[PDB]
RNA sequence: AGAGGGCGUGAAACCGUUAAGAGGUAAACGGGUGGGGUCCGCGCAGUCCGCCCGGAGGAUUCAACCCGGCGGCGGGUCCG
RNA sequence: GGCGACGUCGGCUACCCACCCGACCCGUCUUGAAACACGGACCAAGGAGUCUAACACGUGCGCGAGUCGGGGGCUCGCAC
């Protein structure tokens, strides 16, 4: 009645599932894979606050 | 009386809601957290057989 | 959605929006497309040149279906059949070319436009132009003609 | 007081799209993640075409792109493109090429996937080529709308070709004095 | 849930309908329960309530356990005076205090010839209702 | 204090004044809410000096300190036991409020779960017999 | 694609033998700003005219 | 998908208190009743959570089982604990990182459940 | 009846009264302190709270270690 | 480091009063209003940029050389 991503619905005559605009949905994935790390510079973790 | 009191929403919008309604309807969090308390129940996507 | 909108967002300010000196009254330049020619003269040229005046001839009870011809030019021109013709067209059978008739599609005219692609046709239409009949007779196409 | 000149202080771009997609929102802290962090000039480009507006992300067609992947030097690269890729009927046969955009149409990635290629989103783009390397970033003819040719000088002055706006074209439309030297002048 | 699309849902018509009502809706609108021991001899639920029947009050201020008969009937107030609950005045005649029918209890009806065609209709369309369940 | 809140600083507050609208001492018609001054010649708008002052952003107060009770907590009003258990790891920050609808019989419950909990409350003592 | 199984419980409570693979739907995309968007455009057409 | 069904609950949810003030989110699976996206018992695969014991005699412990989410009458495995204060302190937080299950928010299970003891105390 | 026959609630303008304060530059207001007053909070020379350690006696039982035992974490031939 | 109990300590608002300094009455048209320019005795409630059509441009969403059922039609007789 909506049919899957490969078959159209049958119920419905012009009608195909809507695709996705991200397959990998969870990005705390993504940014700890290692395609990514390696290509980072370091995080820059002073504060460098106001000096008198 | 000559107010316009009724829209047009194109069908693919409306089908396009109506896959988005559904597949939150088994993700155990999304339909919990809109408060159905949902607890006890076995699988997400209840399937009671067809005698019912 | 009247939340959305400006005039909550100027309720309280004297003049609405709208000039303590202006003060926008009714019709201050006429209602309308008054002073085309008169005190609206700058607007009407520069935005509307030729807006005023005969130009042609008058033709009473025009219907309009005596001048109706839709046209496809050249590179839509095979999207009109599958295209598991074409593929199955150029397999060494011959020169076994397919029919594509426009007016079943709801064409009446076959115009140009460059890129009709190697193959041979038959083309049947009601009109052609001539550009177009020699894209035909150029890739060994023919063009024949119906009523 | 100083003198120090106002409008200076302000810039009228934007920092984040004004969607609420929460497909394109991710998409975005994908990005604004590595802009900042990889220190890579692709990832600046893509992040703020992540933010234009639907006008300033025209459709790219499919015989735009494999015309500006027929170049040489483009042979196994990776085009992106932020925004949607539909398919001409112009073009007959098409390369097996490897894509990546938002939202390609549905015949357009018949044909793209019949010919061999792959389509990416900008998820597996990312693990793919963090930097951005080895992509040739394409965009679709963003003054191609029917609404640039009504925009220019004026359509009632010398060689305006400014296309006026008339509720339908015929004789008798916006024809008459200020378009043929016989009735009044010709601009 | 009310299906049929020819009888009212709204405040304002069901409380004008009830204050305008004839005097001969306004008795069976005035309704009151029989006792536990009388409505399983009769097996009939409740009746509308006339002049003399025996009769207790189960809710208010003058409740508990008080069989004294009704005596008159204000259909217009849609009051039942019972002979036996009343209210001293400041001048020191008693009146009668009316209460509803819906707040009393029939513990012995007063039968007539109609009285038992009123019951036995009301009770023989009790048992279509268990013919039913087949 | 029946309870003390972490660090509590010196509240400084830049007007303990509450603004008033202009002529509404002369008028009981006029509110003391306040209009900002619009019209095209009056002194108020203008900014003269000896008159009534007009709220801009810099009368802001603190950022540390904004919102701080004199007591140095932080009020967040609940109705009852079920939403008072949300400020538990927040009790020496902030405080609770019973608001004004609240019965006493359920107002003397939600206070002795206040008390197990260590909560705040500024107004223990309200609706009582 | 991730399309698990999923089962079919007995008027008791328990499960089944039967065991239905979760249907296409419920991995669409979900939009909470169709769904919005649709539902705000759909229960507009609800509605009598104004007593005007 | 622990981003897009936080993209959700963000506001415009149930479980979600906003008064005049701070954002509460009232979870019943979640240490700090802030509505972080570490602090939410709902969206992750990875929860950890400390009720009080409902004889009023300790803490209990539910942690999400990650054996299979989808059906939430076995997805939440809860262990009471009764020991003497310190020890119910030290046998959590063995249950935190001693495993890999989230060394995110160790003394925030910690916290609530050190002030959930003495909230036990007369 | 603080619901007493145009009677639910009973605002303001206005007026009576009592209380307090004051009064030849008409009153009113802005800013700055002061004096009185109503009232609150603390409770009144009686205020700190939880952390660890060493002191002083008391009162109980685990921990460490092992065994029984169920339940979860993570890795593995992807073995079924 | 020092100081203080049953009347004292602290606190502030739409409390009242005092004093020094500053201060003409709002709205409005206007080059210019405190104006010997007009409106306003006072209070309460009411009270003024709406809706429909057309168009332009920006923006958001769906599909995308296509797009669109709005007009009808079908679905057991269904509160919504
Ligand atoms: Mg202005
Ligand atoms: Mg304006
Ligand atoms: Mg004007
Ligand atoms: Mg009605
Ligand atoms: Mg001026
Ligand atoms: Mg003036």
């Amino acid at each position: 009645l909506y049919g899957t991503w490969r078959k159209a619905a049958s119920l419905k005559s012009n009608y195909n599932l809507p695709m996705h605009k991200m397959i990998n949905t969870d990005l705390s994935r993504i940014l700890k894979s290692p395609e990514i790390q390696r290509a980072l510079r370091a995080p820059r973790k002073k504060i460098h606050r106001r000096v008198l | 009386t000559w107010r316009r009191w009724h829209r047009r929403v194109n069908t693919t919008q409306k089908r396009y809601a109506i896959c988005s309604a559904l597949a939150a309807s088994a993700l155990p969090a999304l339909v919990m957290s809109k408060g159905h308390r949902i607890e006890e129940v076995p699988e997400l996507p209840l399937v009671v057989e067809d005698k019912v | 959605p009247s939340r959305l909108r400006k005039t909550r967002k100027l309720r309280g300010h004297v003049s609405h929006g709208h000039g303590r000196i202006g003060k926008h009254r009714k019709h201050p330049g006429g209602r309308g497309n008054a002073g085309g020619l008169h005190h609206h003269r700058i607007n009407f040229d520069k935005y509307h040149p030729g807006y005023f005046g005969k130009v042609g001839m008058k033709h009473y009870h025009l219907k309009r279906n005596q001048s109706f011809c839709p046209t496809v030019n050249l590179d839509k021109l095979w999207t009109l059949v599958s295209e598991q013709t074409r593929v199955n067209a150029a397999k060494n059978k011959t020169g076994a070319a397919p029919i594509i008739d426009v007016v079943r599609s709801g064409y009446y005219k076959v115009l140009g436009k460059g890129k009709l692609p190697k193959q041979p046709v038959i083309v049947k239409a009601k009109f052609f132009s001539r550009r177009a009949e020699e894209k035909i007779k150029s890739v060994g196409g023919a063009c024949v003609l119906v009523a | 007081g100083v003198d120090i000149r106002h409008n200076k202080d302000r810039k009228v771009r934007r920092k984040e799209p004004k969607s609420q997609d929460i497909y394109l929102r991710l998409l975005v802290k994908l990005y604004r993640f590595l802009a900042r962090r990889t220190n890579s000039t692709f990832n600046q480009v893509v992040l703020k075409r992540l933010f234009m507006s639907r006008t300033n992300r025209p459709p790219l067609s499919l015989s735009r792109m494999i015309r500006k992947m027929k170049l040489p030097g483009r042979e196994n690269k990776t085009a992106v493109v932020v925004g949607t890729i539909t398919d001409d009927v112009r073009v007959q046969e098409v390369p097996k090429l490897k894509v990546c955009a938002l939202r390609v149409t549905s015949r357009a990635r018949s044909r793209i996937l019949r010919a061999g290629g792959k389509i990416l989103t900008f998820d597996q783009l990312a693990l793919d080529s963090p930097k951005g390397c080895g992509t040739v970033l394409l965009s679709g003819p963003r003054k191609g709308r029917e609404v640039y040719r009504h925009f220019g000088k004026a359509p009632g002055t010398p060689h305006s070709h400014t296309k006026p706006y008339v509720r339908s074209k015929g004789r008798k439309f916006e024809r008459a004095r200020g378009r043929r030297a016989s009735r009044g002048y010709k601009n | 849930m009310k299906f049929n699309p020819f009888v009212t849902s709204d405040r304002s018509k069901n409380r004008k309908r009830h204050f305008n009502a004839p005097s001969h809706i306004r008795r069976k609108i005035m309704s009151s329960p029989l006792s536990k021991e009388l409505r399983q001899k009769y097996n009939v639920r409740s009746m509308p309530i006339r002049k003399d029947d025996e009769v207790q009050v189960v809710r208010g201020h003058y409740k508990g356990q008080q069989i004294g008969k009704v005596v008159q009937v204000y259909r217009k107030k849609y009051v039942i005076y019972i002979e036996r609950v009343q209210r001293e005045k400041a001048n020191g005649t008693t009146v009668h205090v009316g209460i509803h029918p819906s707040k009393v209890v029939i513990t012995r009806l007063k039968l007539d010839k109609d009285r038992k065609k009123i019951l036995e209709r009301k009770a023989k369309s009790r048992q279509v209702g268990k013919e039913k369940g087949k | 204090a029946a309870l003390r809140p972490l660090v509590k600083p010196k509240i400084v507050k830049k007007r303990t004044k509450k603004f008033i609208r202009h002529q509404s001492d002369r008028y009981v018609k006029i509110k003391r809410n306040w209009r900002k001054p619009r019209g095209i010649d009056n002194r108020v708008r203008r900014r003269f000096k000896g008159q009534i002052l007009m709220p801009n952003i810099g009368y802001g107060s603190n950022k540390k300190t904004k919102h701080m009770l004199p007591s140095g907590f932080r009020k967040f009003l609940v109705h009852n036991v079920k939403e008072l258990e949300v400020l538990l790891m927040c009790n020496k920050s902030y405080c609770a409020e019973i608001a004004h609808n609240v019965s006493s019989k359920n107002r003397k419950a939600i206070v002795e779960r206040a008390a197990q909990l260590a909560i705040r409350v500024t107004n223990p003592n309200a609706r009582l017999r | 694609c991730a399309r698990p199984l999923i089962s079919v419980y007995s008027e008791k409570g328990e499960s089944s033998g039967k065991n239905v693979t979760l249907p296409a739907v419920f991995k669409a995309p979900i939009r909470p700003d169709i769904v919005n968007f649709v539902h705000t455009n759909l229960r507009k057409n609800n509605r009598q005219p104004y007593a005007v | 998908s622990a981003h897009l069904q936080w993209m959700v609950v963000r506001n415009c949810s149930s479980f979600l208190i906003k008064r005049n003030k701070q954002t509460y989110s009232t979870e019943p699976n979640n240490l700090k009743a802030r509505n972080s996206f570490r602090y939410n018992g709902l969206i992750h695969r990875k929860t950890v959570g400390v009720e009080p014991a409902a004889d009023g005699k300790g803490v209990v412990v539910v942690i999400k089982r990650r054996s299979g989410q989808r059906k939430p009458a076995t997805s939440y495995v809860r262990t009471t604990i009764n020991k003497n204060a310190r020890a119910t302190l030290s046998s959590i937080r063995h249950m935190i990182r001693k495993n890999k299950y989230r060394p995110d928010l160790r003394m925030a299970a910690i916290r609530r459940a050190s002030a959930i003891l003495r909230s036990q105390k007369p």
